[PDB]
């Protein structure tokens, strides 16, 4: 799967139109497919490396775990209601917009 | 134990006095005119499946909806200190038992009719100095508060810790096996409403574990093949009395304790809760817990009615608040059946079957309430229906988010 | 008794509730308010009378002495004894009372195979796992009770003042034991020192008031002492009950539906915090109960017949139909009890356990002609009555009867090889033998064999089309195997009872059949061929009679197609034994069930292929012969009572039926058969090495491989134990241990259709609460076997003349010598001493097979020691008494029995030992005899005594404490009161409900005293009302 | 159907939804035949009132 | 076989097409959203480059795309 996560909206059975981008107070949860975690991990990994220099100089703020920006929502995740209907993901790992910001 | 319940009186909906007359005082089931320890009184003796509702009380939540405005109309204490009297009706003495006509020789001051009066509880010093006697009144007022802070369904509160069920909880829960949700609400409420219990009592953490364990079943997450800790709720055919729940015990593949606490208030936007004994039971069964233990946090001001906006110590708007995920019976059960099909409990043919059998049932709920609101308006006097309007009944809010909460509450 | 009465509204008459026994109910509710324990702290060696010092407390003047909560005196062990502190109404006659380690605990280990040859003074080491499993299974069942909450009394005894303890009226002696720590006299003595560290808070009851209905609480949280094992077993049984609890309110619907609305009732039921109606069994269970009855009945037709007459009564005693040939006789007579019938409809309700075939006499000897009138009539009766039966082969046997009679006028060739038109009709009873001509009328010719091509044509297009209908309630639980849930399968097509008229009463399936047949035979008795022997007048008289029958106004055809389904549908719900029913099939050949069979294990995994005995019988179900001649009469004369409002009639009849709570006995006997199964299957699957996957916590205990024949006994011991515990009626589970392999894996019933297809209903018993507990118990028996006297590890026999300290149980010194160690020789099988001629000394036969000499140290596998004790006692035993040899017998486990002595009386141990060797033989060893010194309180000059035995593992775990009455002990193995046993009472980090179970049996726990009420419904019951 | 703590005994109406006796009823005669025992005990005391 | 990462591409490619959903309907072209789960299957066996090395990759119910599908 890929794209923002959607969830059934309004009265009815799940269907291609029941769905609606599950947005909210945090922005829209976009799915974090396996490979896209490789990057943000590979990026954070290259920063954690400098741990001994962050403490020495009192900057930083502890090691940055990528598991602090994501979540464990679940729903259908696609690019549009129609195609998102074919990607039922349970407890996938999504990162909300406001998080994709930090 | 506990003594500090912050309440809130029912809304008038634009009506002059509180929505109830004189006859409501001498009609309440159980103990004469005593509104305390009432609610599940007309259900004390079960005759059959058919929901108990007469002419004046056109629905299930009708008995409670009335004891609410009748309750607030006589709640000067906690909000003023005095006892007052509304239309020649007052309490017997400081303990606050049944309501009798205003005593002669020394009559109380006439109550100043007001909408949404904030209850402080400590304002009435006699309460704490006589807690073991007037304890039920704490549980009841709390109910009225959860019902008042919403114009569409009672806002209860789910939770579930990060770790598995205690060793004293699993042994206490294995006693409410063959007991419908309708009865679990009656045993839960009648428990926390007769003697001052502690916030960390065994029967309190188990009844709370029984409420959140019920939500997962209502969503379908905790079905026959996925127990929280060996407990779930088997649902019968919707065309053959869907009210039946029962807490069945199995030895299948349990779920797993979540990464964090899932504290979250829930509501039923759809006016269907009114006639559904299952929805009213699920609501009041959770309220029994937030009674002995005041609100874990504040309620979100995100939506809610126009009168619950920024309450004293009930509904906030800052960071100390907990979001309220409201749902809708029809789409909730439509998503509840969808969970059963995913794991292979029902065939892909019984998927679109149970939807038509339920949507037809929920239609009977709608056809009933709409026909009752017209029969019993609101400007007439009482409010056994609560003006919901016919523009709703199927505008499902973030029900899709409540379902995603159950998936997160049991990973 | 779920239901007690039923004041019927219309009638206003209180119907009160009441080779195959009358199914009674399982005694599902026993309860005792006394201490929840089965591990008492019986003291063994009495105390040497010390001088009290501190006496009882002194209130003002009086001096209150209190009974010492724990056993005091020399040595106090933890002797296991079920319901020792039981203070309830009764107990399921069946327990476990082991004598203190000082006595032969041997007896309690002699169920399984022990009985018979083993001397009452010794257990069978070979059958130990088998005998410990049964021993615990009785320690479980024994402890299956509920804990009534009794009546508390606010304690005002200082330290514990404020705490609400429990009364104990039955015998006040308990109040002392119940709460250790409550009012502890400062008399510093092992016991008192310990009880001092008890948390004032832990004592009494925990929770506050709780669900106080009336004035009593719904379920309190007593804290009293209660061995985690016993507390856990009951906490399991409480669940077993709740599990099968039935929402009282739904009971109205169950009756409303199970009766088809004909009868509608109302049953007020006061819902309470507590309430318990063990009347519900899931369909999941009911099917393991069904295939269960299928096992007890087996091929035995005599036990199956009781079931079809049980129904043949209810059916007839409830039907609006009244059979009477008066009308028929008149009609016929001019121109010239019916068990058979009722045992044909009640026969369909069990079509699959007992079919109803046509008595061979009915058929007209294939060698007889059709010209023979008596013969052609015996044939006409064999048709009119054909469909009326439940034999999947009737449509053929019938057609065949006529294919026989006219074998010469219509000589048609029969396809089935080795068979000819003249083969006795009966004979055809296999879907294979069916004639192709019959399977396809086309094959016969109209002018070649007119009558046949016309007769087969008739049956191919007239034999009633099977059908079905629902039945019983949906909140019930199918309980049926092959046919869809709560829904039967009927022979003839059925329809909702239409308003009686001329239409429905001539259009029924059977009306057509009765009609078109008589029609067909009227043309047969008028054949040209008939002329040969039939007179012209008598040929007319024949048409005269057969027409009378056809036109007779029988009202049964209508009953058997509109009113008979509504009876079976109901009657099939109010029966303690639900209807077993394999699908019906008319002429579809390859699919007509040939055999029906129960399998004690899927053929795949079934070692030693053993078919279900049923296979032997020709027809798949107990072939009950029904006479056509009778059935036809019944079918041709069923007028109903003049005034008849179906509504009121069926109503009044099914009233008495729902008054007898026989519907719930079925759900109850069911949830116990599923217990006795998940427990039987497990116990026999744990004694065989291979076999069904069941956690084996007792795999270490030595137990030979249980054969098929041996199992049947481990099986009778389990099955017979359950019955005694729940006092049941008839079979139950013994069907499994009376033939075939008692070694069952997973039961399944399957029928094979001639079309080479085997539908197989697997029926796995859903999680048995009783068994879940038993497992936890077996698991405990390992970490705590000493509390049952059994001891783990080898027994050393090195002679030790020390006058110092001893403790055969947990010996501190290092093992005399490990088995595979240096110089130790294992004695070879048989352990044969070889006398040696001349000077040379007698030497033992080595395991390496080369004889070695005795002086030294041997390792005796108990198996060898038992097959040569005589040679052992006369050659190696003496060489041991003299500090020359050191034996090391090897017994995985065993029943030790120790005798305490005076450390001051110098006595050799050899005699006390050989008493033992003496009783050892192949058939079984007697309890190993250790000799421990009674712990002395004052320094005393001990006397030199020689000891011989002592174990490798430490087995003195049983020992609870020594000299509780002293500030300490000066000589014997001293043992302070271990805090570990009481993590609840002592430790501040306890957690209400937390056990330890698998590893260490805790004493002072936190049980949950219940207070259930048993609502007993008795409502009003209104009929439907004409219209 | 009877109701707990002082509540009117509901008379199961036609649609099969227990209604209350204090009102206007239409008794299909047949019904009244297999039911009098009830009629006389709950609706009758009512009609007189 | 369609290894994890190779699904990222075909999903990332289809994802960029589904995006244009509102223009496909408007102009009656297209044919509904393209789910990558319409070209694959759920076979199971050993998957390698040659019998020898494929023997060390027993995959059960993996997701493979058949040649004729790899065509569409």
């Amino acid at each position: 799967p890929t794209g923002k996560l959607w969830r059934p909206v309004g009265t009815s059975v799940a269907t291609i139109d029941s769905l609606a981008i599950v947005s909210d107070r945090f922005g829209q949860y976009s799915f974090v497919n396996e490979g896209m975690r490789e990057t943000f991990s590979k990026a954070l990994f290259d920063i954690n490396m400098w741990q001994p220099l962050f403490q020495a100089t009192k900057t930083g703020c502890g090691p940055i775990v990528l598991s602090s920006f994501t979540t464990t929502t679940s729903g259908y995740v696609g690019a549009t209601a129609g195609d998102a209907l074919d990607n039922p993901v349970t407890n996938g790992v999504f990162i909300s917009t406001v998080q994709i910001m930090n | 134990a506990q003594r500090q319940f912050f309440g809130l009186t029912y809304n008038f909906y634009g009506q002059p006095a509180p929505l109830f007359d004189l006859n409501d005082l001498q009609e309440l089931a159980g103990c004469y005119a005593r509104p305390w320890t009432s609610r599940f009184s007309h259900l004390a003796i079960s005759t059959g499946s058919l929901p108990v509702w007469s002419a004046r009380y056109p629905s299930v939540a009708s008995r409670n909806i009335v004891v609410n405005t009748l309750l607030g109309a006589h709640l000067n204490p906690f909000a003023g200190g005095q006892i007052t009297s509304h239309q020649g009706i007052t309490w017997r003495d400081p303990v606050l038992s049944s309501l009798a006509p205003v005593p002669a020789i020394q009559p109380p001051p006439v109550w100043a009719v007001a909408e949404n009066v904030l209850l402080d509880s400590n304002n009435y010093p006699t309460y704490v100095l006589n807690l073991s006697s007037m304890w039920p009144i704490n549980q009841d007022v709390h109910i009225m508060t959860m019902w008042a802070l919403s114009d569409q369904g009672p806002i209860y509160h789910l939770e579930v810790p990060v770790d598995p069920m205690p060793a004293a909880t699993t042994a206490a829960l294995m006693a409410y096996t063959g007991v419908p949700i309708a009865h679990l609400a009656q045993t839960a409420y009648r428990f926390a409403g007769q003697l001052p219990q502690s916030p960390d009592s065994t029967m309190v953490s188990t009844i709370r574990w029984l409420s959140a364990i019920w939500f997962g079943s209502l969503t379908g997450r905790l079905n026959r093949s996925r127990t929280c800790n060996g407990f779930y709720f088997e649902f019968a055919k919707p065309a053959l009395n869907p009210d039946q729940a029962v807490l069945k015990w199995n030895d299948g593949a349990r779920a797993a304790p979540p990464a964090a606490a899932q504290s979250s208030y829930i509501r039923c936007i759809s006016p269907h809760w009114q006639h559904q004994i299952v929805e009213v039971a699920g609501a009041l069964m959770s309220q029994s817990v937030t009674a002995v233990t005041g609100l874990p946090a504040l309620i979100d001001e995100a939506t809610l009615p126009a009168w619950s906006q920024g309450v004293a110590n009930l509904t906030g708007n800052g960071q100390g608040v907990v979001p309220c995920l409201d749902y809708n019976p029809v789409p909730m059960a439509a998503a509840r059946h969808l969970q059963w099909r995913q794991d292979g409990l029902i065939t892909a043919a019984q998927e679109a079957q149970l939807n038509n059998d339920y949507t037809a049932y929920a239609l009977t709920i709608e056809r009933h309430l709409t026909a009752m609101l017209v029969a019993n308006p609101i400007a007439a006097g009482r409010m056994p229906i609560q003006p919901f309007n016919a523009a709703d009944f199927g505008q499902a809010g973030q029900t899709a988010a409540a379902v995603a909460l159950a998936q997160a509450m049991f990973v | 008794n779920a239901i007690r009465s039923f004041l019927t509204a219309w009638d206003d008459i209180r119907i009160l509730s009441p080779d195959s026994a009358v199914a009674n109910g399982p005694e599902l509710i026993i309860e005792d308010t006394g201490l929840c324990t089965s591990f008492m702290l019986l003291d063994n060696i009495p105390s040497a009378h010390l001088t009290k010092e501190l006496i009882g407390f002194t209130w003002f003047m009086q001096m209150y002495q209190m009974t010492p909560p724990l056993p005091e005196g020399a040595v106090n062990r933890i002797v296991c004894m079920t319901n020792w502190a039981s203070l309830g109404d009764e107990g399921r006659g069946l327990e476990v009372r082991l004598p203190p380690p000082t006595d032969s605990s041997v007896h309690a280990y002699k169920t399984v195979l022990s009985r018979g040859y083993i001397d009452n003074a010794q257990f069978n080491p070979l059958a130990l796992r088998s005998n410990v499993l049964l021993m615990l299974l009785q320690f479980t069942l024994s402890n299956l009770k509920i804990n009534k909450s009794s009546t508390f009394t606010s304690d005002v005894t200082t330290i514990t003042s404020g705490r609400m303890i429990r009364a104990f009226e039955g015998r006040p002696e308990l109040l002392a034991l119940a709460y250790p720590g409550r009012a502890v006299l400062p008399t510093q003595t092992k016991n008192a020192q310990f009880l001092s560290t008890a948390i004032a808070d832990r004592i009494g009851r925990l929770d506050r008031a709780n669900l106080i209905g009336g004035e009593v609480s719904a379920m309190v949280e007593c804290m009293e002492l209660c061995d985690a094992l016993t507390l856990h077993i009951r906490e399991t049984y409480i669940m077993l009950l709740r599990s099968m609890h039935q929402d009282p309110t739904q009971i109205v619907q169950i009756v409303n539906e199970c009766a088809n609305n004909l009868l509608n009732s109302t049953i007020p039921i006061s819902l309470r915090p507590t309430i318990l109606c063990p009347w519900f069994a899931s369909s999941e269970d009911l099917r393991l109960q069904q295939v269960m009855h299928l096992v007890n009945i087996s091929s035995n037709t005599a036990a199956a017949l009781p079931l079809v007459e049980a129904l043949s009564t209810l059916l007839r005693s409830v039907t609006p139909l009244v059979l009477d040939p008066t009308v028929l006789t008149n009609a016929i007579t001019t121109i010239s009890d019916y068990a058979a019938f009722w045992k044909c409809i009640a026969s369909w309700a069990y079509n699959g356990l007992v079919t109803t075939v046509l008595s061979e006499d009915a058929f007209p000897d294939s060698s007889q002609s059709i010209t023979h009138l008596p013969s052609m009539w015996k044939c006409l009766f064999l048709t009119l009555a054909g469909p009326m039966t439940s034999d999947p082969h009737s449509p053929v046997k019938v057609f065949m009867a006529l294919a026989n009679l006219l074998a010469q006028p219509e000589p048609i060739a029969i396809g089935v090889p080795g068979m000819h038109q003249t083969t006795p009709a009966s004979q055809f009873s296999h879907p294979g033998v069916w004639p192709p001509g019959f399977l396809n009328p086309q094959l016969i010719n109209p002018q070649q064999a007119p009558l046949l091509r016309a007769f087969a044509e008739h049956i191919r297009a007239n034999w009633p089309q099977p059908s079905e209908f629902g039945y019983g309630s949906t909140l019930q639980g199918s309980a049926n195997l092959f046919i869809p849930s709560n829904r039967m399968v009927y022979p003839w097509p059925n329809q909702p009872l239409p308003r009686l008229t001329v239409a429905p009463t001539y259009d029924s399936a059977m009306s057509n059949w009765i009609s078109t047949t008589i029609a067909f035979f009227i043309r047969v008795v008028n054949s040209v061929n008939m002329t040969a022997t039939v007179n012209d007048l008598t040929r007319r008289t024949m048409t005269g009679v057969m027409t009378a029958m056809r036109q007779v106004k029988t009202m049964t055809p209508f009953y058997i197609q509109h009113m008979c389904p509504t009876e079976l549908s109901v009657l099939a719900s109010v029966t303690v034994t639900p209807p077993f029913q394999v699908p019906f099939t008319r002429l579809v050949q390859n699919d007509v069930i040939t055999n029906v069979l129960v399998a004690r294990v899927d053929p795949a995994q079934r070692g030693d292929a053993a078919v279900d005995i049923r296979a032997t019988h020709a027809t798949f179900a107990a072939a009950l012969p029904v006479d056509p001649a009778a059935i036809v009469v019944a079918m041709l004369c069923g007028q109903t009572e003049t005034n008849l409002i179906p509504s009121h009639h069926y109503g009044k009849a099914f009233a008495p039926l729902f008054a007898s709570n026989a519907m719930f006995t079925r759900n109850q006997r069911a949830v116990i058969t599923r217990e006795a199964f998940v427990c039987a299957r497990s116990a026999v699957a744990q004694c065989q090495d291979a076999g069904f996957l069941v956690p084996r916590p007792l795999d270490a205990l030595r137990q030979f491989d249980v054969t098929s024949a041996a199992a049947a006994e481990i099986m009778h011991a389990v099955n017979d134990a359950f019955k005694t515990a729940f006092d049941l009626d008839g079979a139950l589970l013994d069907g499994l241990a009376l033939y075939g392999d008692p070694r069952i894996a997973d039961l399944s019933a399957a029928y094979l259709q001639y079309g080479g297809n085997v539908v197989r209903e697997h029926v796995p018993p859903g999680p048995s609460h009783i068994h879940r507990a038993l497992q936890q118990v077996e698991s405990t028996f390992m970490a705590e076997m000493n509390l049952f006297n059994v001891a783990r590890g080898n027994l050393y026999l090195v002679q030790t003349a020390t006058n110092g300290n001893w403790s055969p149980m947990a010996p501190v010194a290092a093992p005399p010598f490990v088995r595979g160690g240096p110089n130790v020789r294992v004695v070879g099988r048989f352990g044969t001493i070889v006398p040696r001629p001349n000077g040379l000394e007698p030497q033992l036969i080595d395991d390496g097979n080369v004889p070695r000499d005795i002086a030294g140290d041997w390792v005796y596998p108990s198996d060898v020691l038992q097959v040569s004790v005589a040679v052992f006692r006369d050659y190696v035993w003496p060489m041991v008494k003299a500090g020359r040899t050191r034996v090391l017998v090897e017994l995985g486990h065993y029943v030790y029995t120790l005798h305490y002595y005076d450390p001051q009386i110098s006595l050799d141990e050899a005699p006390i030992l050989e008493e033992w060797l003496s009783k050892i033989n192949p058939a079984g060893i007697p309890p190993v005899p250790f000799c421990i010194p009674i712990p002395q309180v004052y320094p005393c000059i001990t006397a030199r005594r020689v000891h011989y035995a002592f174990t490798s593992e430490n087995n003195n775990d049983s020992l609870f404490s020594t000299n509780a009455a002293s500030i300490d002990t000066a000589f014997g193995e001293n043992a302070a009161v271990s805090p570990l046993r009481w993590p609840g009472l002592v430790d501040p980090n306890y957690r209400v409900g937390t056990n330890d179970l698998p590893n260490r049996i805790t004493l002072y726990n936190s049980l949950y005293r219940y207070n259930f009420t048993y609502p007993t419904l008795d409502g009003i019951m209104y009929v439907r009302s004409a219209t």
